[PDB]
């Protein structure tokens, strides 16, 4: 996709979120 | 709660990543009525355009799933059609916001051209998703505030204002995905980045973070737009 | 509506990544009171994990910035009533999952695999509201973790290769409830370590699908055994 402004956004376990 | 308590508990969300509490809290602050500092305007901008963002991404998921396949299909036309309720809620807070509290108060033109450029975002998204006549009074409403934010940015404000650029980036876009004329959109962010780079030595410090970034968007979406 | 339609939708929320719906399309699921496949349990996984991440993700940030800053100020006492407003979201959710292995996983779980998912569950979630419990609430939260865990950790040693990879994200798990929970380095390296060697062992013996999982965790084990020896 096209470029636009504004853009949006420890110990290691499992599961991990996405 | 206070202008001032209300501001620090936006920022405590937003680095906490909580969009949707930090879009209440702008949204109170802009409907108490007094105007908006360049942070505090980013900071509306940036939370609803998360919280608006989770869902333009949702949906085109589910309409790309669509577009390949059924009771299933019927299931994800509901699903989307949900979607698309959200996202016209979501765009319907945002663009009253601008009409009674934010526009029509505004007292800078930089203000003004901020506004109109994100009215312009937000019927573009609520056109991303319009069928029939909604659809064209949708891209009308979009392309009238890009144009008029356009007409007074260049009025009233050098090229190398980052608000002038992002309004070019994203009017740019709005030509390049919902008229579809890829010509004109790059013509449009060219020209924005080349008046840009024939002054460049009058720019001033504060603003060499944003113009640069955003002056590589509009490259790259030119690099995009040449393949 | 019958399982396979919250199956579709469910796994059609994962796609669009919202995880809000997905879950509480997989407490329908196991709410019906059947039993649930290894699909099933994956997709009830995934989706708890990510609705509950955000709020612990948060609630860390939060709890940065409130250790972070001057004591006795009325700035300070907004932070904490944001992190006391996260914490009860974090422990409704945490409750509703407890709930649900409580009163319809764990119990009519048949096969050994299967309880050892559901007791990590539990060891894990009640492992959630440890992390953010004070007193005689975090030693009951503490105490029903590493039980779960334990009963999973010892069904596991009975009934698992020390390479499958359930077994592995178990041992992973309870030697991070050892570190970050009861504050032992010692035990949480050798609880890693022990699950990495021995399942190191037996590794050429394995499946491709079990290979991507299980090299996974134990690359996650080696990690977590780097940090905690820095």
């Amino acid at each position: 996709y096209s470029n636009t402004l504004p853009v949006r956004k420890e110990n290691k376990t499992l599961p991990r979120s996405s | 709660m206070e202008k001032t308590e209300l501001i620090q508990k936006a920022k405590l969300a937003e680095q906490a990543e909580r969009y949707d509490d930090m879009a209440t809290c702008m949204k109170a602050v802009t409907e108490q009525g007094a105007e908006l500092s360049n942070e505090e305007r980013n900071l509306l901008s940036v939370a609803y355009k998360n919280v608006v963002g989770g869902r333009r991404s949702a949906w085109r998921v589910i309409s790309s799933i669509e577009q390949k396949t059924d009771k299933k299909l019927q299931l994800i036309k509901d699903y989307r059609e949900k979607v698309e309720s959200e996202l016209r809620s979501i765009c319907t807070t945002v663009l009253e916001l601008l009409d009674k509290y934010l526009i029509a108060n505004a007292t800078n033109p930089e203000s003004k051209v901020f506004y109109l450029k994100m009215k312009g975002d937000y019927f573009r998204y609520l056109a991303e998703v319009a069928c029939g006549d909604d659809r064209k009074q949708t891209i009308d409403n979009s392309q009238g505030a890009y144009q008029e934010a356009f007409d007074i940015s260049k009025k009233e404000m050098q090229p190398t204002h980052p608000i002038r650029l992002g309004l070019a980036l994203n009017f740019s876009v709005f030509y390049y995905e919902i008229l579809n004329n890829p010509e004109l959109a790059c013509t449009l962010a060219k020209t924005a980045f080349d008046e840009a780079i024939a002054e460049l030595d009058t720019l001033n410090e504060d603003s060499y973070k944003d113009s640069t970034l955003i002056m590589q968007l509009l490259r790259d979406n030119l690099t995009l737009w040449t393949s």
